[PDB]
């Protein structure tokens, strides 16, 4: 925990060069809805367009508590009302998805931490081994009783969803949950196993469209080594410590390592791309599997 | 610990 500079200016250029050196071997992405709201699934804090602005008609005690666990298990039914709204028709991954799949074809793509559950990251070619769904999935849902623990696949939860249903097991009636972790639930098991390891050998940061405000997430920016390099991709800056409350400094006399570019999450990892001689590959890959997916 | 907000 010495406090050394990698990065020969703080700047996406700067960061480029130190990705194509051989200091830089582990790249970890740290990701939320930002990377998403492109691909049609809304934010939370985005004003206007983020959930939170859009929760009035779900006759809640507050915005959160659809998102909560407890008032989840006495009322599931506005989570699942709100489930059927935002089910995207396609599932098309976006450019800043692609971007870290072309990490993972490189050889850089040490881990994907992701705070999304819309499967956007496997769709895109991202797998178990180099995925954490640290808040869940869609993809898979079980029943809630400690006894059948059933599981059922999207494909039976987006129906329930889309008939208005409220999803029950088919071996005990209980209520079948999609795996996502609520407010107040326990992260996974691979979430801890994998930081404790992961974050002593990572090279770059890579965090891109999250507000770093949902704990313990937002802490693993304090995870890796002092000297590795902090790329933020994001609309806004974000991460930086409370001035009254290890976070994020872009802009301080003691900047060293952090570094924030502010736009579109596609349009910051297409410039990267750009600079690290990517930018056909990244074309050609989305034109692809975008074309793949548009014919299903 | 949980997920939390803040
Ligand atoms: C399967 C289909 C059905 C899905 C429906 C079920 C949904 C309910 C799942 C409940 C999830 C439970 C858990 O609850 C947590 O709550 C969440 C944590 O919030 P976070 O990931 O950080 O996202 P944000 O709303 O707070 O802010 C986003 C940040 O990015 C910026 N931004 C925004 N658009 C862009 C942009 N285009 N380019 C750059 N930047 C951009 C923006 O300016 C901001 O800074 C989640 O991850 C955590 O999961
Ligand atoms: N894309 C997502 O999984 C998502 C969207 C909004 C809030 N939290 C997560």
């Amino acid at each position: 925990s010495q406090k050394e500079r990698l990065l020969d200016e703080l700047t996406l250029e700067g960061v480029a060069r130190y990705m194509q050196s051989e200091r830089c071997r582990r790249v970890i992405c740290l990701v939320g809805a930002g990377i998403s709201t492109s691909a049609g699934i809304p934010d939370f804090r985005s004003p206007s367009t983020g959930l939170y602005d859009n929760l009035e008609k779900y006759h809640l005690p507050y915005p959160e508590a659809i998102f909560e666990i407890s008032y989840f298990k006495k009322h599931p039914e506005p989570f699942f009302a709100l489930a059927k709204e935002l089910y995207p028709g396609q599932f098309k991954p976006t450019i800043c998805h692609y971007f870290m799949r072309l990490l993972k074809d490189k050889g850089l793509l040490l881990r994907c931490y992701t705070q999304n559950i819309d499967t956007l990251e496997r769709i895109a070619g991202l797998e178990q081994e180099d995925l954490v769904e640290a808040h869940g999935t869609f993809y898979t849902s079980h029943c809630v009783s400690a006894s059948c623990r059933h599981e059922y696949p999207l494909s039976w939860m987006k129906e329930k969803i889309f008939s208005e249903v409220t999803p029950k097991c088919e071996d005990c009636q209980s209520l079948v949950k999609p795996d996502i972790v609520f407010f107040g639930e326990s992260l996974p098991a691979r979430f801890f196993s994998c930081m404790q390891s992961d974050f002593l050998k990572v090279d770059l940061l890579l965090v891109m469209g999250t507000s770093l405000q949902v704990q313990p997430f937002a802490s693993l920016i304090s995870k890796a080594p002092l000297s590795t390099p902090r790329l933020l991709i994001n609309k806004e800056k974000a991460g930086q410590s409370d001035p009254f409350l290890g976070g994020m400094d872009f802009d301080s006399k003691k900047a060293y390592r952090d570094v924030a570019w502010l736009g579109e999450c596609d349009q910051g990892c297409l410039a990267l791309a750009e600079l690290l001689g990517w930018k056909k590959e990244l074309e050609d890959l989305v034109r692809r599997e975008h074309a793949s997916i548009d014919a299903q | 610990p949980r997920k939390q907000l803040a």
